[PDB]
């Protein structure tokens, strides 16, 4: 009854958090001094959060403005649907990608910048198509449905899931490296406590695993308006991630603060 | 320095071959390469044209599909494959370096050469005319013409001179109508303007009788004339 | 101490050199300056400004 | 459009592949500038050029024993070394007051102020034995109040008051480099002597990079 | 001309007091941090004291904290040295130097007797 | 102690020549230039950005045929571009990486180059074996070398830094003169358009100038607080510029033995690294050290111009023969030409 109302309050709110994500990947793409290939990391990253809102924005369309006016139920539809279900592991690799560079960076010296640059963005486009080209097989074959619906069987919604949990369950464990060596820097150096609050919750809305964060136990908060307390929370923090990425790596980063005012400096 | 062309001879009309340049003293990889033709008695033409690093090839029409160009760098060692042979190839064959960047004299050196035997648009050049006598201590201009306009838009008139003395390798001269060359002396000179180009001699004496070809490089294909024969 | 000596008799026998020279009134050296900067100040392409064809560096 | 200008181009482009290529093998060794007052010659075991090797990671070493000695000038050349070997002796003349000026002077400069100093505090046994048979508080006098913190490991055998001079002058190099600029660069000071100073170069020139890459993404 | 007078030196006895002092033309003396240096006979040179743009940050060597004090008049732009309780050790001769270049916290001016901006020096000698 | 009576006659010299100085300085340039008109705020863009360097571009010089200049930075790269094509002519590998000065001689045939290892390159361009390399080696100076400048294809002036110019014949491999008498390192040297003789600013606040033949200083000039960084003649070859550590450069004219000007600003205090003056000469680039350049009004000591354009150290500056822009090579491995 209620929760079509945040849906509804949020819709231009989320829109408009696109729209500063794709302000904060041309920024990081403009001024030809910010370009390093840690940041084109992060630049396609951005995208593959504006391959998603798009969807959740202008999916939206798909379920009101041709349900504002069954044909529909040919390629038109399931081609979109699969728009939408494919950027959803582009966005869950891209932040893989993010992680497995801050690894990168952070244990091995002697690799080659542009050849594993290459390297990542295949990984991070590539193989959400390596395992939704057989979604692709078995929804148009063995269990075929109109706009290929939400969930055939058990092990049939797994195509989907399992390799994007792979990506959450790698992108936690690179976290949890990260933050030990951090710690292990920080007390093997010559008041912490704003340090690591800073530090992790800047370190976990990048690589994205807020996800496993409340993901122990399942199907048992499906009653007593916990089921929507497990929606609004899982909702709010992923539609807050596109946001958050930029606010934490676009606008606090001191290299772009500092560009910037050189770059007023030079407005003269 | 050192451009050793082999493999020529005898040959099968349509036949096969494979030409090699053994070229030794120089920086190889960083030179552009050319194969240049001349029918036993004619003037030249270019034949095939490979670039720096493999990178680019070009080939004139009439060779195009029948002709094969490379090049092996570590053996510092060029390559023609001859192939669907004419009896329009009956010539000898000269392996050409030419480096290019800006102010550097391509065509600095063309090798020795080799003869092949067989037996059964673009930039028109007017050269002066086939043969003038001539006699050494004065002063001769040899002419020549061009369809189109050589000098370009950039500012770089396109036109070469080469002189062939008697049973060796033509020599370059003048690069862009007006530039003198290395190790060849002031008495040579060139210059001209849009199609109309000369090469004077002032001076003139012995070690300067040949054959004097007006050649131009604007585009591909490259061009010639038939070549201005002197005498004594 | 002898460093010293040698030093200063060679410094000494320096500012000698330097201090019997000629020397011009800063008011003709700076008139000469003027008069050149005016003289050829249309002819350098770097405070003499000059159409975008020429300035071969533009495209 | 490129008549002949098209041959420029492409050798251009193949010698700017070459630029990369040299980008590869440049951007993955490591320069960093000796500065004495050894091992050097132990150091290269993997003239002023020095290069070798330490866990397939290479490293370019400049000695610097060529020059006249001010440095004022001559030294700006290295704002992107990686690190400063700064080979210091433990006995000091007082040649441990020139040293803690020069260090703090190296801390102090607008192009090395964002550069991570290796501290080599070299002949620490013999000035044991030194101290030890017979001075310190005859230059520092600061060192009649200071005790070893606990801290501070210490080699077992010897004297405590030896470890405790050897840790003064340590917390003088430190109480330098913290006293200005914390926010850039860190002293990493070692206490050599005849062992591999080369791991100790090595894992400290990896502090140094995770550091630095930590710092970009906002987390040290 | 960046010239640097000294004055002030002599034999004393030990344990006395002396003041020595500097005079400076050649720079806005307010914009560098000062030194004195000193070279002791058979001896190479060694850095005393320093003093900075206002003269709020001060720094000695060991052997001469709170025995020797570091003053500077940047309205006079002058260097003083107030050297009390002396020692036979402490004669050598005296150095009013200045660092290489102005609004830094850097110097580089102890050198093998070869530098460009200090003083001629003066002599100060401690004994009987 | 006959050195008290050396130093004596010493500082009466001293004194007699400043003077004789202030009987030579009775009206400064900015008096009678002041009723002269203004210039105008020079709107000076970028127009090409040469980028291949692997690290700060240190040193640069321009070519006669104002095209071509050379570039060298301290990764080891001597590469000679040329701008029009913005193309890389060549580029060369040295033998040490660390290198301050790049030269390109006037002829066009060769480029010197060096450093700290204090030895001066020198690398022919036109060699008829395909690739260029190393003609000479010059090595005799005992600190590093800080400029070397071309007087024609066979002798070279080179400054180090241990304090003493020289004038070496390349073809002999040995050196003509030993200009010697500096006390700071040689940070600049400046040859006279006639090339008869030439200026050399160097790190204790002097600038000497001498005669390249008879191999001895003519004069010296004292009006800079701080180390002198970068020193250009004037185009007359009668007056130069100075910039130095103070964050001020100095106009010191040679007839005079004397300076006319500074040129330095409240803001400004960081050490300018690089100096040159434009064709003409009224202006000066003064390239500073808070990654800027400065264009300043020589006879007015105004600033009309700001080339900011770098994001780092503009560690070299000049024009070119024909004032056709400049070029400045920063540490940030950029060299951006400015017309």
């Amino acid at each position: 009854e209620q929760l079509l109302f945040l849906y509804i309050i949020y819709t231009v709110g989320y829109a408009l958090s696109f729209s500063a994500l794709v302000i904060a990947s041309a920024i990081l793409l403009g001024f030809r001094h910010l370009h390093c290939t840690r940041n084109y990391i992060h630049l396609n990253l951005f995208a593959s959060f504006i391959l998603r809102a798009l969807s959740v924005f202008i999916k939206d369309a798909a379920l009101k403005w041709m349900y504002s006016t069954s044909y529909q139920d040919s390629l038109s539809c399931r081609l979109v649907f699969l728009l939408m279900q494919y950027c959803v592991a582009a966005n869950y690799y891209w932040l893989l990608v993010e992680g497995v560079y801050l690894y990168t960076l952070l244990a091995f010296s002697v690799f080659s910048e542009q050849w594993i640059f290459r390297l990542y963005v295949s990984i991070g486009w590539g193989v959400p198509l390596l395992f939704v080209v057989p979604w692709g097989i078995v929804k148009y074959l063995y269990e075929d449905e109109g706009c290929w619906t939400r969930n055939s069987n058990m092990n049939y919604w797994l195509i989907i899931r399992l390799p994007i949990l792979f990506a959450i369950g790698v992108n936690f464990l690179i976290f949890v490296r990260v933050i030990c060596i951090v710690v292990s820097k920080l007390k093997a150096n010559l008041d912490i406590k704003c340090r690591l609050a800073k530090s992790t919750l800047t370190l976990i809305p990048l690589l994205g695993t807020h996800e496993v964060i409340f993901a122990f136990v399942m199907d048992e908060h499906a009653r007593g308006t916990l089921r929507f307390i497990k929606l609004f929370t899982e909702l709010s923090f992923t539609s807050f991630q596109g946001l958050m990425v930029a606010i934490l790596y676009c606008f606090v980063n001191n290299e772009v603060q500092l560009e910037f005012r050189k770059s007023w400096e030079r407005w003269r | 320095v050192q451009l050793v062309e082999s493999g020529g001879g005898l040959v099968q009309p349509g036949g096969s071959r494979k030409l090699s340049c053994s070229a030794s003293g120089f920086a190889f990889s960083s030179f552009g390469m050319h194969w240049v033709r001349q029918a036993p008695e004619k003037g030249l033409e270019w034949v095939a044209y490979i670039s720096s690093g493999s990178g680019t090839i070009y080939y004139a029409d009439t060779v195009k599909g029948r002709f094969t160009i490379s090049r092996d760098d570590p053996k510092n060692t060029l390559f023609l494959q001859m192939t669907s042979l004419r009896s329009e190839d009956t010539a000898m064959y000269y392996c050409v370096r030419s480096i290019y960047y800006y102010g550097s004299s391509p065509f600095d050196f063309w090798g020795q050469g080799t003869t092949l035997t067989v037996s059964s648009s673009d930039i028109v050049m007017t050269q002066a005319t086939s043969s003038v006598p001539v006699t050494p201590g004065e002063s001769v201009s040899i002419s020549c013409r061009s369809s189109k306009s050589l000098l370009h838009s950039n500012g770089n008139t396109y036109l070469y001179w080469f002189l062939q003395r008697p049973g060796q390798s033509p020599q370059l001269l003048i690069y862009r109508m007006s530039n003198l060359a290395s190790g060849v002396p002031d008495r040579f000179s060139g210059s001209g303007s849009g199609t109309a180009f000369t090469l004077t001699i002032s001076r003139l004496e012995a070690e300067d009788v040949g054959v004097y070809y007006c050649m131009q490089h604007l585009e591909y294909p490259l061009t010639f004339g038939a070549g201005t024969k002197l005498e004594l | 101490n002898t460093a010293s000596i040698a030093q200063a008799r060679k410094l000494v026998e320096q500012l000698k050199m330097e201090a019997n020279i000629d020397r011009i009134k800063v008011s003709k050296a700076a008139a000469d300056l003027m008069a050149y900067c005016e003289a050829h100040a249309k002819e350098d392409p770097l405070l003499t400004p000059v159409p975008a064809s020429e300035n071969p560096f533009r495209e | 459009l490129s008549a002949e200008d098209k041959a420029a181009v492409e050798r251009s482009k193949m010698i700017e592949k070459q630029l990369q290529k040299d980008k590869q093998v440049y951007r993955a060794t490591h320069r960093l500038l000796l500065l004495g007052a050894s091992g050097k010659s132990t150091i290269v075991k993997q003239i002023f050029e020095t290069k070798f090797q330490v866990d397939k990671v290479n490293f370019h070493m400049f000695d610097v024993g060529g020059q006249r000695d001010e440095r004022r000038k001559w030294i700006q050349c290295f704002n992107d070394v990686t690190a400063i070997i700064f080979v210091v002796a433990s006995s000091s003349t007082n040649r441990l007051q020139e040293a803690l000026n020069l260090f703090k002077s190296i801390w102090n400069n607008r192009w090395l102020r964002t550069i991570s100093v290796i501290l080599f505090l070299n002949k620490q046994d013999l000035l044991a034995e030194k101290v030890l048979a017979g001075k310190i508080e005859d230059y520092f006098p600061e060192f009649a109040r200071y005790t070893t913190p606990e801290d501070a490991t210490p080699e077992p055998g010897e004297d405590p008051r030896v470890t405790r001079a050897k840790y003064f002058i340590r917390d003088e190099f430190l109480r330098i480099s913290t006293a200005s600029g914390d926010g850039r660069h860190y002293c990493y000071p070692h206490f050599t002597c005849d062992t591999e100073n080369i791991r100790r170069v090595f894992n400290d020139c990896r502090d140094i990079i995770q550091r630095m890459h930590l710092r970009q993404y906002e987390l040290l | 001309q960046v010239q640097l007078q000294e004055s002030g030196g002599g034999l004393v006895q030990p344990g006395g007091s002396l003041r020595l002092s500097c005079a400076a033309s050649g720079f806005t003396f307010s914009n560098y941090k000062m030194n004195w240096v000193r070279q002791a006979p058979g001896k190479g040179l060694e850095w005393v004291s320093d003093i900075s743009q206002s003269g709020a940050s001060i720094s000695y060597t060991g052997s001469v904290k709170g025995r020797f004090t570091i003053s500077r008049d940047n309205a006079k732009n002058t260097l003083y040295l107030q050297m009390n309780s002396l020692k036979p050790e402490d004669t050598a001769v005296y150095y009013c130097a200045r660092c290489p270049a102005p609004f830094t916290r850097d110097c580089f001016d102890v050198t093998s007797t070869t530098y460009a901006y200090r003083g001629q020096g003066t002599q100060v000698t401690v004994s009987s | 102690s006959e050195l008290d009576q050396l130093r004596q006659e010493a500082e009466q010299l001293k004194n007699q020549i400043r003077d004789a100085r202030k009987a030579c300085a009775d009206a400064t340039l900015s008096q009678i230039t002041n009723n002269i008109d203004p210039v105008g705020r020079i709107q000076m863009r970028t127009r090409r950005t040469l980028r291949g360097h692997l690290a700060k571009i240190y040193a640069m010089h321009w070519g006669t045929d104002s095209r071509l200049l050379v570039s060298a930075s301290q990764d080891g790269k001597l590469i000679i571009w040329d701008s029009y094509t913005t193309n890389k002519v060549h580029a060369i590998p040295l033998r040490s990486s660390w290198v301050m000065t790049c030269a390109y001689a006037p002829s066009g045939n060769y480029v010197a180059c060096g450093g700290l290892d204090n030895i001066c390159s020198i690398y022919n361009l036109k060699t008829r074996e395909g690739n260029v390399r190393v003609s000479r080696e010059l090595a005799g100076h005992t600190g590093y070398l800080s400029c070397c400048r071309f007087l024609d294809d066979n002798q070279i002036v080179t400054s180090s830094g241990d304090t003493t110019c020289a004038l070496w014949d390349i073809e002999t491999g040995q050196q003509t003169t030993t200009f010697t008498g500096h006390t700071g390192d040689v940070m600049s040297l400046s040859l006279a358009p006639d090339t008869r003789l030439f200026v050399s600013g160097a790190c204790d606040a002097s600038a000497k100038l001498w005669d390249v033949r008879e191999g001895m200083c003519r004069q010296t000039f004292t009006g800079h607080e701080s180390d002198i960084n970068a020193i250009c003649f004037f185009p007359n070859g009668n007056a130069f510029a100075t910039g130095s550590d103070d964050a001020t450069c100095r106009l010191f004219d040679l007839r005079a033995d004397q300076e006319l000007m500074t040129y330095s600003h409240d803001n400004i205090i960081c050490g300018i690294t690089s100096v040159s003056f434009s064709k003409s000469g009224r202006l000066l680039l003064a390239g500073y050290d808070d990654f800027n350049c400065n264009v300043w009004d020589a006879l007015k000591a105004d600033r009309a111009g700001v080339l900011a354009g770098h994001d780092n150290r503009v560690s070299c500056l000049g024009v070119t023969d024909d004032g056709m822009a400049v070029a400045t090579g920063s540490w940030d491995s950029f060299l951006k030409i400015w017309n």
